[PDB]
RNA sequence: GAAACUGCGAAUGGCUCAUUAAAUCAGUUAUGGUUCCUUUGGUCGCUACUUGGAUAACUGUGGUAAUUCUAGAGCUAAUACAUGCCGACGGCGCUGACUCCCUUUGUGUGGGAUGCGUGCAUUUAUCAGAUCAAAACCAACCCGGUCGGCGGCUUUGGUGACUCUAGAUAACCUCGGGCCGAUCGCAGCCCUCCGUGGCGGCGACGACCCAUUCGAACGUCUGCCCUAUCAACUUUCGAUGGUAGUCGCCGUGCCUACCAUGGUGACCACGGGUGACGGGGAAUCAGGGUUCGAUUCCGGAGAGGGAGCCUGAGAAACGGCUACCACAUCCAAGGAAGGCAGCAGGCGCGCAAAUUACCCACUC
RNA sequence: CCCGCCCCUUGCCUCUCGGCGCCGGCCCGAAGCGUUUACUUUGAAAAAAUUAGAGUGUUCAAAGCAGGCCCGAGCCGCCUGGAUACCGCAGCUAGGAAUAAUGGAAUAGGACCGCGGUUCUAUUUUGUUGG
């Protein structure tokens, strides 16, 4: 039945940020091993074709990428199944465009074009600290690069800011109460606050605490919070919403109130 | 604990060395066999008749290779006839929905006792720890042993 | 052909359990080596994941070492005297891990020789005339006295292991598995291992 | 059969490991140079516990 | 640019529900007890201006009733098969001919040829794994300075926890049986100089090791339909545990040798039945419930029935191979060939279920 | 019916290193946690599809995830959604202390720097290396 690795994905089994319909077909695009995990990526395909509607089928994305036009995280990736993830940068120069893939509010990546000045680094959470052969440090971030050389005041859970061209670790900052900080899984994934509290539970998943801009708080576990400011100051450039997460009462009284049918 | 060595094997404590050294740093008081131990973190402690006894137990949470994690359960003793190697019973209450209703079932479990404890006897409260599998039916190592409830080990007076 | 799975055995309870699959293949046999001693051989088999693994049969060299000194040296393998599982297996003279074996001793008194200028276990010195006495007591006026001097009080070798010496062999303890590596590896027994073995070896035959 | 580009790549082949120790070294180097920066602040850390060791232990 | 060698895929998908009752499966956790083609990121220096012979296709002669049968003869290649250097070491430690002041010597002093080993990966052994609370004599030493003694330093990383990671020492090498490029494509520059001495970018492919991704496997806690006209079951034909090993990717009676006599049960063990694959779910429903789930998503199992293997990162594979059993096809009777529970279609069974159609335009 | 006073009302502590008062000195939060459980409330973590449910005139509905505007086309466009709930039992987490379990010193020992005796010893400073 199942003697090796399967590479189909069903169209009802794939994930449900990607926003697919249920009557195009069985199948899904079922992303290639990369450096982000299945279930919490995005192909290339669904972004163009799909969120950008540049492309129409998969061969019209198939001849757009295959004429070295998008470049992620400045290198060109071919592929029309590659798992672009978060914190990402897209570059499209030919039109002269520059994304962020970043979860908005709701559990699901944005459309977030950018400055060409802010599209040369990007921050990444460092997941594991070990020594190699004449003890040389090494970093492992949240998206399989491997950096030597780290100053050894970094560690995890950490934030690095890397320039995209060269690694080169440029910045970090420090997982400590007071740090602004995303949620990047579970039920609050999307949203912004400072820290404030880590509980600690020695053996299994500990939990931090969240409060947001507007007084509210949620928890959520250590495996789950990306910093990505000092505090109160973020350093990319947030999307519109910013993690508010305003409930579906204030939603409706702000789609209605506001009348946003047309322009 | 004169004399451990009862198989037909050396038995004798991996990464530990008899050494080259002069006549008389000890004809008693200093027989030249130090003492490996380990603490098991999570809060318990290593006790101290596994740190100043001698034995022989490479499935011991303290002095052996065997590393606890997962989870952490507990019962009482209920069988004392295997070497090393106790049963415990754990007993609970199963929920029928249909009926508002509970059920008494149990469950036993064979755990590994190390030579470290040698007070324990039928009745006793007994914490364990997760292991990799040790034998055909044992992946749980005693941690501690406690017994503070009536009809005491013995009069109290303590 | 020949299995490792848990579904063949009883549950705890004492009760039969039925199959549900054929044999997989990550649950293999592969017969075991029963390495000899003799003229090197070896195979090369292929397991999971590419990974070759060298079967060992006749061996007859090791690397063995001495702990108390911190020389470890080539040696040949003559017999095998102890085996804490079997005893089948001294009268096939097959060398498996913790194995209780008989070396050739020489090159630790190589070594000793040169390293403290002072002999072994030796009945008569008129060999040592021609040569070795040219080792022993090398003829130099510079160290002889400071660096050996500082080598003697501590060359005080051990009844046991100095009574080793004089027969020309050694008693040694297998650390590696032969069958998994090609290896015959090991330590040369002392003091307390090597009382309890010679009292189990005297105890045993004869 | 040799041909110009046969020795191109083999010119290629040779500069590429010329470039990787040369930046090895000079990535030694740097990281040498912060290692040493970052014991200075240790120093002062342990001399301005020390200091205020003795302050305490004074009365 | 046919053919053929080479590389990769064919272990996905599709189909069906016979087996299966703490088994599968579901929620929950663990690999600090394992393997992982590929992807992404790290690593790449201790005759050489380029080595060897030998098979396809192709040419030509054939054999058999017969097949995706294949033999003999003549050529020719590699990123197939097989060898194998060059550079840039200006590389440290152990040795110790000798050699220099005053204490002969020992030791307080300073050079030193000579030789040996000297990258990562494998195997065994060994060493260290650093900072606690203060003072008094005696033998020798640094500094605040002096020719008998007073104040004053002690130094990778991480985990709840490793016999972890990194370091030092002594050896080992598995070769035919680790690595350190005899490989292919685009477009260019200076010559104490006349094509070569030189050097310059961009790719493709390949590759030891680590991490990441996609997984796979083995484990923890809890959860199951009817049956007592099933009350005791299990055990040299391993049953429960202990010590040493064999084997395995690894933990483990997984298997062997030697010991102990254990393990489960009225809280239903053990045995039997199921027109039983599990679940997400479906019908009905005041509140509670009852019945169904072969069936499009997840997991498992199988390819007429059992069994055994090759290649491979991954198979006990059946659109692979080898046997036995049951069927059945061709034969020139010597021999050869087979597996629709894939899509259509046919016979049989039945109360009971569709076309031997068109297309890769969509989804992949 | 959150802060604290008749004895206590998170509260006893024991010190210690990290940032916090003030005129070398003065002090509370940080470390154990209230014998434990069941129970109850709350957080975390649990594929989609289906089920309930928000938006949307498929011509209506069953469905589906769409869609809405303004320009003579002279914008080489703009706005906006693809919510939410439920997901038992078992496991994780923190408040509550009624109800129901379980336990403490009767031939005692709780407590205070109370001491007395014997006995083991950590290895820091007396600068370092050692008797
Ligand atoms: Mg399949
Ligand atoms: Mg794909
Ligand atoms: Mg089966
Ligand atoms: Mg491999
Ligand atoms: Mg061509
Ligand atoms: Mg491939
Ligand atoms: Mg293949
Ligand atoms: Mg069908
Ligand atoms: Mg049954
Ligand atoms: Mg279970
Ligand atoms: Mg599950
Ligand atoms: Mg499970
Ligand atoms: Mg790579
Ligand atoms: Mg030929
Ligand atoms: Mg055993
Ligand atoms: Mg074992
Ligand atoms: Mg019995
Ligand atoms: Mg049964
Ligand atoms: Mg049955
Ligand atoms: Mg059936
Ligand atoms: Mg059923
Ligand atoms: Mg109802
Ligand atoms: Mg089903
Ligand atoms: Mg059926
Ligand atoms: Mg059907
Ligand atoms: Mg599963
Ligand atoms: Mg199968
Ligand atoms: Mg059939
Ligand atoms: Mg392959
Ligand atoms: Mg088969
Ligand atoms: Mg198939
Ligand atoms: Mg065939
Ligand atoms: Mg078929
Ligand atoms: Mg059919
Ligand atoms: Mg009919
Ligand atoms: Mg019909
Ligand atoms: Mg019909
Ligand atoms: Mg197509
Ligand atoms: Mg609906
Ligand atoms: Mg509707
Ligand atoms: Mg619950
Ligand atoms: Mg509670």
């Amino acid at each position: 039945m199942a003697r090796g690795p399967k590479k189909h994905l069903k169209r009802v089994a794939a994930p449900k940020h990607w926003m697919l319909d249920k009557l195009t077909s069985v199948f899904a695009p079922r992303p290639s091993t990369g450096p982000h995990k299945l279930r919490e990526c995005l192909p290339l395909i669904i972004f163009l074709r799909n969120k950008l509607k540049y492309a129409l089928t998969g061969d019209e994305v198939k001849k757009i990428c295959m004429q070295r036009f998008i470049k992620i995280d400045g290198k060109v990736r071919a592929d029309i199944t590659y798992p672009a993830g978060f914190m990402d940068v897209i570059s499209i120069d030919k039109t002269g465009e520059n994304f962020r893939l970043i979860y908005d509010t709701k559990g699901r990546f944005a459309v977030h074009r950018i400055t060409p000045e802010e599209a040369k680094y990007k921050l990444c959470k460092v997941r594991k600290i070990f020594v190699g052969t004449k003890g040389i440090p090494h970093l492992v971030t949240h998206d399989a690069r491997t950096i030597r050389y780290p100053d050894p005041l970094i560690k995890m859970n950490d934030t690095i800011q890397i320039d995209l061209e060269t690694g080169k670790i440029t910045d970090f900052i420090k997982f400590d109460t007071g740090n602004l900080c995303m949620v990047t899984g579970g039920a609050n994934l999307g949203r912004i606050g400072v820290i404030t509290n880590r509980e600690r539970h020695p053996g299994s998943f500990d939990v931090v605490h969240v409060k947001d801009a507007n007084g509210n708080s949620f928890a959520t576990r250590l495996s789950n919070i990306f910093v990505i400011g000092k505090g109160n100051k973020p350093w990319i450039s947030l999307p519109r919403g910013k993690g508010i997460r305003l409930t579906i009462a204030e939603e409706r009284d702000k789609r209605l109130a506001a009348k946003q049918s047309s322009g | 604990m004169a004399d451990i060595q009862t198989e037909r094997a050396y038995q004798k404590q991996p990464t530990i060395f008899q050494n080259k050294k002069r006549v008389l740093l000890g004809e008693t008081g200093k027989e030249k066999l130090p003492r490996y131990y380990k603490n098991i973190g999570l809060g318990f402690k290593t006790p101290k008749e596994a740190i100043e006894g001698t034995y022989i137990d490479k499935k011991c949470p303290f002095t052996g290779n065997v590393s606890i994690r997962g989870r952490i359960l507990s019962g009482v003793v209920t069988k004392m006839k295997m070497q090393r190697t106790i049963v415990i019973r754990r007993d609970y209450l199963h929920y029928i929905r249909k009926y508002n209703r509970f059920e008494k079932r149990h469950k036993n479990m064979s755990v590994h006792l190390s030579p470290c404890f040698r007070d324990v006897q039928i009745g006793d409260i007994v914490t364990v720890g997760e292991c990799r599998p040790l034998s055909k039916t044992v992946r749980f190592n005693v941690l501690k042993v406690t017994k503070a409830a009536g009809t005491k080990k013995q009069f109290q007076k303590f | 052909g020949i299995s490792r799975d848990n579904w063949h055995k009883r549950r705890k309870t004492g009760g039969k359990r039925k199959p549900y699959h054929k044999k997989r293949k990550y649950e293999l046999g592969r017969p075991a080596a029963n390495t000899k001693i003799g003229p090197r051989r070896i195979h090369t088999v292929g397991v999971r994941g590419g990974n070759k693994k060298y079967r060992a049969l006749r061996l007859d060299v090791g690397n063995f070492s001495w702990g108390s000194e911190c020389c470890t040296r080539k040696t040949r393998i003559i017999d095998v005297v102890y085996n804490a599982s079997n005893n089948e297996l001294v009268r096939t003279k097959t060398l498996v891990k913790n194995c209780i074996v008989l070396i050739d001793s020489t090159p630790y008194r190589q070594w000793y020789e040169s390293h403290y200028a002072l002999p072994l276990g030796r009945k008569k010195g008129a060999k040592l005339t021609p040569e070795e006495e040219e080792i022993l007591n090398k003829k130099r006026s510079k160290k002889i006295q400071k660096k050996y001097d500082e080598r003697k009080k501590n060359a005080k070798i051990s009844s046991l292991l100095e009574e080793q010496f004089q027969q020309g062999k050694l008693l040694a303890c297998i650390a590696s598995r032969p069958g998994q590596c090609g290896r015959a590896d090991g330590y040369v027994l002392e003091g307390k291992e090597l009382e309890f073995y010679l009292r189990k070896i005297k105890a045993r035959k004869g | 059969l040799v041909t110009p580009r046969v020795l191109q790549h083999k010119r290629r082949r040779i500069a590429l490991k010329k470039q990787r120790t040369k930046k090895n070294k000079e990535e030694a180097a740097e990281y040498a140079k912060l290692l040493a920066k970052r014991m200075k602040e240790a120093k002062e850390k342990r001399q301005e516990q020390i200091a205020k060791r003795r302050r305490l232990s004074s009365l």
